[PDB]
């Protein structure tokens, strides 16, 4: 049994995927991505999983330790296993589509192998649902949802109190790192929505 | 990241317009990727970062959407109490618990592999330890365990056909991300999405709390607490990473504040100037906001005040005059290496002086440093991301505002000196530095323009292209890494976007780049855009290639 995917590219080379089922739809999406941005994606995977030193050496050790130290793979693999099947096909499909194109590259690498792989001297990896999940987790969640400076703040506060005494050390800190400022320009009118809790 | 939408009330020649400008830095290949998914319940066209299954910037023919980073606070630090004889055993809810752990092995090119251990407690991953106080800090995230469900609410909102269907996905998106809605009927909406802890009363979310259990989150706040609006009275919705709503608490980050001074006013002001905006007017605000110096609007009025009473030939008045007469809109000189107006260089030097004189005097080293930057700290390559009023400048503004600022100035930033004295003094210093750096004849001052680079290293510092495989743009634009303009009209939907350098980053082993390797660079620089095709009949004329895949299942 098989399914048919159609990939039409426009004047700017943008891929438009046509499929009749989720797994096929994303498989075509992943395939077009491997065609267009394979090296970018391969390094995004090593960036979100901390395996850059593998191909670039010692300079990246700290980076890798750091990346791996900030996520728990077990949690991710489990969440994926918990997703409904149609949603699992989204990731698995994309992963397979990527791999199908890597297959063509290995067919005629003299023409299809992105030059960066040749010059950096390494090969395209095998993609999984976990690899696809992590691209987002590492560039989205860990980018706009993992910021925090509470330990430093503790040091800021400690240093203010030391300088101004406990009461004033504390008031200075709320003066310069307030919880909220009622006069901040906001996206919603206070009438329409004012925050509570 | 900014965005602005107008509904049926303010849209002109359209039912709703949405202009989104996500900011991530500039890279080669491009940060985002264009795509159209057609079939199996999907009908989407747009562009999205890293080609994620979820299309962040786009529409489905019925509903268009976009986003900006939320900066709410859904991540707290727990100071775990470590056993004095087992750093991997911690006290929680009455029990001395063993930390979860795992060994990670790093292959390292040219060296023997290295293995190290990673620990995790009941609150999140151990992020730092302080042995002196038997502490192991751990990071608790309100979105931990909800990553995939959030990614999926993210692909599913793309299939939403109405506001209620879209809210049903927004409620399941747990990262602090602002989401925007516009639809074929002229309805517009906004939701600051994310899961926020229901914290123990008195838990300061800005500092660590003990992880022995008494301070554990009670739960996760209900979606009803999340700031949201549907068809605002104002007729528009704009955001440039500003606060969602009054009293909404931002992240604990010391560097990030939602204060009186906020870049979003550059957007609101421009929109309010029109009664109804066409998609072209909307795009006009993009060019304006990309070039407007953010500190000009805020600071000049104080400059005017402090120098009132000085004669016209006074030096600090020469400066203030140049600024009062400026519209704030920077322009590239004819050689492309300079600005036609010296205003930014003035505001920059002045601000740096002011800050050393205020926060630089009141905030003890080395934290003063968190407040000394003017926000213009550019590079050879240009800013790595968007430009904003700095942490120091927002704090300085808050103070200059005096009684107009609702924040009590427990410490007088000015240390008792009249603020206009300090302003006058620092202006006089600014004038001399300008004179000494740019020459005696102000008419011949040639201040450096800020450039922009499409870097070969991703936002992580990781090469994603060959060395020097980058692109330079003379004029920096404080705009989204990509821009997409979506319009619901009587006819349907017309949309456009720009993904520079191009759709493809391919270069054959031979060294031949794809034809789409950089066909969008000039488009970016010139403030152009290319069409976003959704349906087959209108994409048809433009199809340059077709590939059919029969996949074995
Ligand atoms: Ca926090």
């Amino acid at each position: 049994q098989s399914t048919q995917i159609k990939i039409e590219r426009d004047n700017y080379g943008v891929p438009h995927i046509y499929a009749n089922d989720t797994y096929s739809l994303f498989y075509g999406y992943g395939y077009a991505v491997a065609q267009d941005r394979l090296f970018q994606m391969e390094m995004a995977k090593r960036s979100t999983q901390g395996t850059v030193s593998e191909v670039f050496g010692k300079d990246y050790i700290s980076f890798d330790k750091e990346i791996r130290n900030n996520y728990w793979p077990d949690s991710i693999h489990k969440q994926i296993n918990q997703l409904p099947s149609q949603e699992q096909d989204i990731l698995r499909g994309y992963a397979d589509g990527m791999n199908a194109w890597i297959k063509q590259i290995n067919t005629k690498p003299d023409d299809l192998m992105p030059k960066q792989f040749i010059d950096y001297d390494f090969l395209p990896s095998q993609w999984t649902s976990f690899d696809v999940a992590m691209i987002m987790v590492g560039t989205l969640a860990n980018r706009f949802s993992d910021m925090n400076s509470e330990i430093d703040n503790l040091a800021l506060l400690t240093a203010l109190k030391d300088k101004y005494g406990e009461q004033l050390g504390v008031e200075f800190f709320n003066q310069i790192n307030w919880l909220n400022n009622p006069n901040a320009p906001t996206t919603i009118s206070s009438e329409e929505f004012t925050y509570s809790d | 990241s900014n965005v602005w939408l107008v509904g049926k009330t303010k849209a002109s020649g359209a039912k709703a317009i949405l202009l989104n400008g996500p900011q991530f830095g500039w890279f080669n290949p491009a940060y985002t990727y264009g795509i159209g998914l057609h079939g199996a319940g999907f009908n989407i066209v747009g562009n999205t970062p890293f080609a994620y299954p979820a299309i962040l910037f786009g529409h489905n023919g019925h509903v268009s959407w976009g986003s900006t980073a939320g900066f709410g606070d859904g991540v707290d630090i727990f100071a775990e109490q470590v056993s004095p004889e087992d750093p991997n055993s911690y006290l929680h809810q009455g029990q001395w618990k063993k930390m979860l752990s795992r060994q990670e092995t790093l292959n390292v090119k040219g060296e023997q592999p290295i293995t190290f251990e990673i620990y995790r407690t009941v609150h999140g991953n151990v992020v730092k330890r302080d042995k002196t106080t038997h502490t192991a800090y751990s990071k608790a995230r309100a979105w931990d365990g909800k990553e995939l469900t959030s990614l999926m609410a993210w692909v599913k909102q793309g299939q939403a056909q109405n506001w209620q269907q879209w809210l049903d996905q927004a409620q399941n998106q747990a990262l602090t991300i602002n989401w925007y809605y516009a639809d074929k009927d002229g309805n517009i909406g906004y939701v600051h999405t994310g899961h926020y802890p229901d914290r123990q009363i008195n838990h300061d979310p800005r500092l660590p709390v003990s992880g022995t259990g008494e301070w554990d989150w009670k739960g996760i706040q209900p979606f009803a607490n999340n700031p949201k609006v549907y068809n605002p009275k104002s007729g528009y919705i704009a955001n440039w990473n500003n606060s969602p709503a009054k009293n909404y608490p931002a992240s604990d980050l010391f560097a990030f504040l939602w204060g009186s001074a906020d870049r979003v006013k550059e957007i609101d002001n421009r929109i309010e100037a029109y009664d109804k905006l066409t998609a072209d007017d909307m795009w006009a605000i993009l060019q304006q906001t990309s070039r407007v110096d953010l500190n000009h609007r805020l600071f000049t009025p104080f400059l005017t005040q402090a120098t009132q009473g000085l004669p016209s030939n006074d030096n600090s008045v020469k400066l203030v005059s140049m600024l009062q007469q400026w519209d704030g809109i920077n322009q590239l000189s004819s050689d492309g290496k300079h600005y036609i107006h010296p205003g930014s260089a003035i505001l920059d030097i002045w601000l740096k002086e002011m800050l050393k004189a205020t926060l630089g005097q009141t905030v003890p080293a080395p934290f003063d440093k968190w407040y000394l930057a003017s926000g213009y700290e550019t590079t050879q390559e240009g800013p790595t991301g968007s430009l904003n009023i700095s942490t120091g400048a927002k704090l300085l503004y808050e103070s200059l505002l005096e009684d107009k600022s609702p924040i009590s100035q427990s410490i007088d930033l000015f240390s008792g000196q009249p603020q206009n004295d300090v302003i006058r003094k620092t202006l006089n210093t600014t004038y001399q530095k300008m004179i000494e750096k740019y020459g005696d004849n102000p008419a011949n001052w040639q201040t450096p323009a800020t450039a922009l680079t499409f870097r070969e290293n991703n936002f992580f510092g990781i090469p994603q292209a060959l060395p020097q495989e980058n692109f330079h743009q003379n004029e920096y634009h404080n705009r989204g890494t990509e821009n997409d303009l979506i319009v619901f009209t009587e006819e349907g939907v017309s949309a456009w976007d720009v993904v520079a350098p191009g759709q493809s980053g391919f270069i054959s082993p031979q060294g031949k780049p794809s034809p789409h390797y950089q066909d969008q660079l000039s488009l970016y620089q010139q403030f152009g855009k290319k069409p976003l095709w959704l349906n087959s009949e209108d994409v048809a004329p433009y199809i340059e290639s077709t590939e059919t895949l029969i996949i074995e299942r």
